[PDB]
C-alpha cells in the first residue's frame, strides 16, 4: 500500500522502491536546570521610589536568580507590553546569560519611539535601541505618582545634539552647542543654548502629555553558562534512551551517555566535526554526557509485479537487524521478508553489496 | 521553534527553507553535470576494453 | 532527502515545505538515477564476458613471466601485486547525521577481481 | 605616605621580536581536530614588543590601553604585585585595582585617589609599623564592584640566574566585561621569549562596565634603598586579526597561523 | 542608501541580492553546460587528428 500511495498506481512492477523514512521516537524528557538560587529583584526595579531622566538611564544588571515572568506578564499593572525577540508565552522556560534593566520616565508622545529603527527626539540625542534587539519594553501611566500641580520639572531631556550617538551610549555631558558660524562663547550666546530642558508635567495634564514610567529588560543569550531561568523540574540523566532533554535551553532529542572526552573545567557543548551539537555538561552536577540522535533509516520496499503476487520483503538499510523494533542481515541492511538460501543464481532484483532476490518455489 | 509564538515563527522558518531547498538544487544540478562527464568517461572506457 | 535535510523533524517545518510542491520527488528522482546510472556504467565496463575463465595452474607461458598480473592465490582476496599496491595508493558519520546517506555499490571489488582475473585469462 | 622615588637608572625602552606567542581560547566550546578559522583580537604575529626594567634600575612609566594588552613578565620571587586600570586615576573615573596579596587576589572596581607615582609601599610595616591596607593611593570613598578570588603566586620565592617562571596575562575589554587570560610556563631562559607556542587559560571574565585607556603595573617596594629581586616585563598591543587554529583530539590548541602575514 | 532610512533599507537591498545572485547562478550553469559541449567537440577533434 505504501508503494501504490508513493507511486500513484494501482499497479506495480518487479523491483526495488524506495519509501517513506523511519525513526524512533522519543519516550521521556530531561528538564534538568541549575540549581536553587535566590530570586531575582524586578519588584525592587519597577517599586524604585524614584525615576532618573532620560539622559541619565539607570543600568541595573540581572544575574544568578530564579525569575518568574508569568506574574510580571499577568499583572494588570503595565500600560503597555512590547516583546522584540521572544513570546511572553513561553518566555518563562527560557534561560538566559544576562539581564539588563533600564528605566526611567517618559513623555506619553515619544514613548513610541522607544521601538528600534525610529527617528525621533528621545531616539536620536538621548537614547537610542540597536535593531538587533532582544529585549522587552514595558511602559505604566504614573501621572498619579508623578505629576506635581507645584511642578516637578527635575525631569529633563537632551533637546538637540551634536551627533546621533551609537546604541546604548549614555551622554551626561552639559556643554553650551553652539549653531552657528560664530564660536560659543560662555554660558549663553548667539546660537548658545543649553542642551537640556524640562517637560511639563502636572496631574491635569491629559494624555499626550501625561509622564509615563518606562523599562527595558534586555537580555543576552549564547554567551557564557546559563544564569537565569524558570521553573526547574530537575528529573534524571537516563541514558541510552531515545528522549528529549533541554539542559540550559538547549532543547534537542537523541540518546546519552557517559563520555571520556578530555573537557578542560571551562569547556562544555562540544563541537567535534561538523554545525551538530555534540557532548554536553549538565548543569547541577559535574559529568561529561554525550548526545546522539536517534536511530533512523530509508525503507525499501522488495516487491515481484504486482500481476504476480502480493507479498512482498522490507529492507531498513543503514541499521543495524538488532535495533530494528525471517530475518536476514547483509551489509546493505536489515532485510526481512525473505529467507537466505545457499544457491546462486542471476540477478533479478539488486538488492545490493553483491545479493539479489528473486521470486521461487 | 522554542523562543518565538506560533504566527511569528514561519516568517523567519520561510529563509532558511528557501536558502536550503535553493543549496539542494545547485548540489543536484552539479552533481548531475559531474555524472554526466563521468558517464562519457565510462563509455570511452568501455569502448577501450 | 528533503524533509530531514531541510526541516529538522518538526512538525512546523513540515508543514510549511508541504505547501512549496513537488520539489522533494523531483530531486529524489534524479539522485535515484544517478545511482542507477552509475551501477550501469560499472556493469557495462566490466561484465564484458559470458563465462568466468580459469587460468591453468601451468606457467608455461614461452618464457613471459606473468606473475605481476594473474591473480594471487596466497592472499585473502584474489587481487594480484598490481591491483593491491593500486588499492593502497588511493568524518563519514557526521553527514550521514544530517539525512545524507552513501549507498554500497552493487557489485563487491571481489566480483570485480574475479572479471578482471577471467579477463586475462581468456586473454593469455 | 607615598614618597616619590627618585632612585631609577634612564633607561630606553628596547624592542624585542614576539614571536609567536600569545594566543588564547577564544570560545568556551570545544572541539578536535578541528582546522576552525576566527577573526577577533590578538597580538600580531612577529611584532615588536616592548621591553622594560624592574629589579639603581627602576622603569615605572604609565602606558596607554587600547585594544587590551599583553603583559609577559619573567621574574624571580614575583615583585610585580598588582596592575591599575583607568583613565584620570585621580578619583574622577571608576579605577580597577587588581593588587595580589600572597593571601588571594583583591579586584576593586572602585574610586581611588592615587599618588603621582603610587608605587607600592614598604611590605614589612603593613600592620607591622602600626599601619594599615593601602595607601598608594590617598582614599576609596565610592565603590562599584567588589570581589576575591584565588591567588597568583607561582614561585613566589627564590634569587637564581635562571628562574624558570614566566606568567603571561592578556587583557580585553568588550561589552563592559574586563576578560583576563593568563598562563604560566617553567622555561630555562634569561632575557628572551622561547622559540616556542603555548595557549591561555580563561581565568574570569567579571564585568566592569567603565572606561579603560591608562595602564601602570605595580611592583613591591624605604623607597630609596631596596633589595629586589631580578625581574622583567615586556607589553604588547593586540589589533583585530583572523587566524586559523588546529586543536588535537586532547583539546589543547596544538597550532596556530596568521591570515594576514606574508603572502604563503 | 540616499532615498531610504537605513534601518528599513535592508529588504529593498536584499532583493537585488536575490536577484544578482539568481542571475549569476543562472549565467554559470550556462556555462557549464556549453563547456561540456566544448569539451565533447574538442575530444572529437583531438582524435580525428
Ligand atoms: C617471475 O617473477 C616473479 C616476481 O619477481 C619471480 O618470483 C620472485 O623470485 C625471487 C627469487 O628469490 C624472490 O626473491 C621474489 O620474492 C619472487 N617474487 C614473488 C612475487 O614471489 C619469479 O622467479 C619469476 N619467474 C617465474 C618463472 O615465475
Ligand atoms: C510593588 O509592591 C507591592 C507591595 O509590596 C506589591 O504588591 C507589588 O506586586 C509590587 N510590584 C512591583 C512591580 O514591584
Ligand atoms: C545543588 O548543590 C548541592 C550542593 O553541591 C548538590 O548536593 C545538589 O545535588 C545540587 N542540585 C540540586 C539540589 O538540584
Ligand atoms: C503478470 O504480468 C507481468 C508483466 O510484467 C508478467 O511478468 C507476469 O509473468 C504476469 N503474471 C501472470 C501470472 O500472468
Ligand atoms: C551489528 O550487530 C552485530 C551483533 O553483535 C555486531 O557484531 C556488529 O558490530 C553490529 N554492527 C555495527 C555497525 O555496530
Ligand atoms: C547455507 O546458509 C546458511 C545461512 O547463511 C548457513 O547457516 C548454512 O550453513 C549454509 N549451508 C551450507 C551447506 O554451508
Ligand atoms: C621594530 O622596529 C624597528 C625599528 O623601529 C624596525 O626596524 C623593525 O622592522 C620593527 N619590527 C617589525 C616586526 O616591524
Ligand atoms: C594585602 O596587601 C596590602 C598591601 O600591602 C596590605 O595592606 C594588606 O594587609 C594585605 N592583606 C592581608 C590580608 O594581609
Ligand atoms: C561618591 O558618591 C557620592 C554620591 O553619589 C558623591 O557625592 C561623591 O562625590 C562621590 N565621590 C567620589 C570620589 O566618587
Ligand atoms: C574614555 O575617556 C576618554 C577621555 O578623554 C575619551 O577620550 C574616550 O573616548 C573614552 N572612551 C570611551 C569608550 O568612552
Ligand atoms: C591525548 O589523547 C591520546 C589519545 O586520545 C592519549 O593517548 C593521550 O594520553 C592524551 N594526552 C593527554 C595529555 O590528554
Amino acid at each position: 500500500s505504501e508503494t501504490k500511495c508513493t507511486l500513484k498506481s494501482f499497479t506495480v512492477e518487479k523491483g526495488i522502491y524506495q519509501t517513506s523514512n523511519f525513526r524512533v521516537q522519543p519516550t521521556e524528557s530531561i528538564v534538568r536546570f541549575p540549581n536553587i538560587t535566590n530570586l531575582c529583584p524586578f519588584g525592587e526595579v519597577f517599586n524604585a521610589t524614584r525615576f532618573a531622566s532620560v539622559y541619565a538611564w539607570n543600568r541595573k544588571r540581572i544575574s544568578n536568580c530564579v525569575a518568574d515572568y508569568s506574574v510580571l506578564y499577568n499583572s494588570a499593572s503595565f500600560s503597555t507590553f512590547k516583546c522584540y525577540g521572544v513570546s511572553p508565552t513561553k518566555l518563562n522556560d527560557l534561560c538566559f546569560t544576562n539581564v539588563y534593566a533600564d528605566s526611567f520616565v517618559i513623555r506619553g508622545d515619544e514613548v513610541r519611539q522607544i521601538a528600534p529603527g525610529q527617528t525621533g527626539k528621545i531616539a536620536d540625542y538621548n537614547y537610542k535601541l540597536p535593531d538587533d534587539f532582544t529585549g522587552c519594553v514595558i511602559a505604566w501611566n504614573s501621572n498619579n505618582l508623578d505629576s506635581k500641580v507645584g511642578g516637578n520639572y527635575n525631569y529633563r531631556y537632551r533637546l538637540f545634539r551634536k551627533s546621533n550617538l551609537k546604541p546604548f551610549e549614555r551622554d551626561i555631558s552639559t556643554e553650551i552647542y553652539q549653531a552657528g558660524s560664530k564660536p560659543c562663547n560662555g554660558v549663553e550666546g548667539f546660537n548658545c543654548y543649553f542642551p537640556l530642558q524640562s517637560y511639563g508635567f502636572q496631574p491635569t495634564n491629559g494624555v499626550g502629555y501625561q509622564p509615563y514610567r518606562v523599562v527595558v529588560l534586555s537580555f543576552e543569550l549564547l554567551h557564557a553558562p546559563a544564569t537565569v531561568c524558570g521553573p526547574k523540574k530537575s528529573t534524571n540523566l537516563v541514558k541510552n534512551k531515545c528522549v528529549n532533554f533541554n539542559f540550559n535551553g538547549l532543547t534537542g532529542t537523541g540518546v546519552l551517555t557517559e563520555s571520556n572526552k578530555k573537557f578542560l573545567p571551562f569547556q562544555q557543548f562540544g563541537r567535534d566535526i561538523a554545525d551538530t551539537t555534540d557532548a554536553v555538561r549538565d548543569p547541577q552536577t559535574l559529568e561529561i554526557l554525550d548526545i546522539t540522535p536517534c536511530s533512523f533509516g530509508g525503507v525499501s520496499v522488495i516487491t515481484p509485479g504486482t500481476n504476480t503476487s502480493n507479498q512482498v520483503a522490507v529492507l531498513y538499510q543503514g541499521v543495524n537487524c538488532t535495533e530494528v523494533p525471517n530475518v536476514f542481515q547483509t551489509r546493505a541492511g536489515c532485510l526481512i521478508g525473505a529467507e537466505h538460501v545457499n544457491n546462486s543464481y542471476e540477478c533479478d532484483i539488486p538488492i545490493g553489496a553483491g545479493i539479489c532476490a528473486s521470486y521461487q518455489t | 521553534l522554542s523562543r518565538l509564538d506560533p504566527p511569528e515563527a514561519e516568517v523567519q522558518i520561510d529563509r532558511l527553507i528557501t536558502g536550503r531547498l535553493q543549496s539542494l538544487q545547485t548540489y543536484v544540478t552539479q552533481q548531475l553535470i559531474r555524472a554526466a562527464e563521468i558517464r562519457a568517461s565510462a563509455n570511452l572506457a568501455a569502448t577501450k576494453m | 532527502d528533503c524533509t530531514m535535510y531541510i526541516c529538522g523533524d518538526s512538525t512546523e517545518c513540515s508543514n510549511l515545505l508541504l505547501q512549496y510542491g513537488s520539489f522533494c520527488t523531483q530531486l529524489n528522482r534524479a539522485l535515484t538515477g544517478i545511482a542507477v546510472e552509475q551501477d550501469k556504467n560499472t556493469q557495462e565496463v566490466f561484465a564484458q564476458v559470458k563465462q568466468i575463465y580459469k587460468t591453468p595452474p601451468i606457467k608455461d607461458f614461452g618464457g613471459f613471466n606473468f606473475s605481476q598480473i594473474l591473480p594471487d592465490p596466497s592472499k585473502p582476496s584474489k587481487r594480484s601485486f598490481i591491483e593491491d599496491l593500486l588499492f593502497n595508493k588511493v568524518l563519514i558519520c557526521a553527514q550521514k547525521f544530517n539525512g545524507l546517506t552513501v549507498l554500497p555499490p552493487l557489485l563487491t571489488d571481489e566480483m570485480i577481481a574475479q572479471y578482471t582475473s577471467a579477463l586475462l585469462a581468456g586473454t593469455i | 605616605q607615598c614618597v616619590n622615588l627618585r632612585t631609577r637608572t634612564q633607561l630606553p625602552p628596547a624592542y624585542t621580536n614576539s614571536f609567536t606567542r600569545g594566543v588564547y581560547y577564544p570560545d568556551k566550546v570545544f572541539r578536535s581536530s578541528v582546522l576552525h578559522s576566527t577573526q577577533d583580537l590578538f597580538l600580531p604575529f612577529f611584532s615588536n614588543v616592548t621591553w622594560f626594567h624592574a629589579i639603581k634600575r627602576f622603569d615605572n612609566p604609565v602606558l596607554p590601553f587600547n585594544d587590551g594588552v599583553y603583559f609577559a613578565s619573567t621574574e624571580k620571587s614575583n615583585i610585580i604585585r598588582g596592575w591599575i586600570f583607568g583613565t584620570t586615576l585621580d578619583s574622577k573615573t571608576q579605577s580597577l585595582l587588581i593588587v595580589n596579596n600572597a593571601t588571594n587576589v583583591v579586584i576593586k572596581v572602585c574610586e581611588f585617589q592615587f599618588c603621582n607615582d603610587p608605587f607600592l609601599g614598604v611590605y614589612y610595616h603593613k600592620n607591622n609599623k602600626s599601619w594599615m591596607e593601602s595607601g598608594v593611593y590617598s582614599s576609596a570613598n565610592n565603590c562599584t564592584f567588589e570581589y576575591v578570588s584565588q591567588p597568583f603566586l607561582m614561585d613566589l620565592e627564590g634569587k637564581q640566574g635562571n628562574f624558570k617562571n614566566l606568567r603571561e596575562f592578556v587583557f580585553k575589554n568588550i561589552d563592559g566585561y574586563f576578560k583576563i587570560y593568563s598562563k604560566h610556563t617553567p622555561i630555562n631562559l634569561v632575557r628572551d621569549l622561547p622559540q616556542g607556542f603555548s595557549a591561555l587559560e580563561p581565568l574570569v571574565d567579571l564585568p566592569i562596565g567603565i572606561n579603560i585607556t591608562r595602564f601602570q603595573t605595580l611592583l613591591a617596594l624605604s623607597s630609596s634603598g631596596w633589595t629586589a629581586g631580578a625581574a622583567a616585563y615586556y607589553v604588547g598591543y593586540l589589533q583585530p586579526r583572523t587566524f586559523l587554529l588546529k586543536y588535537n583530539e586532547n583539546g589543547t590548541i596544538t597550532d596556530a597561523v596568521d591570515c594576514a602575514l606574508d603572502p604563503l
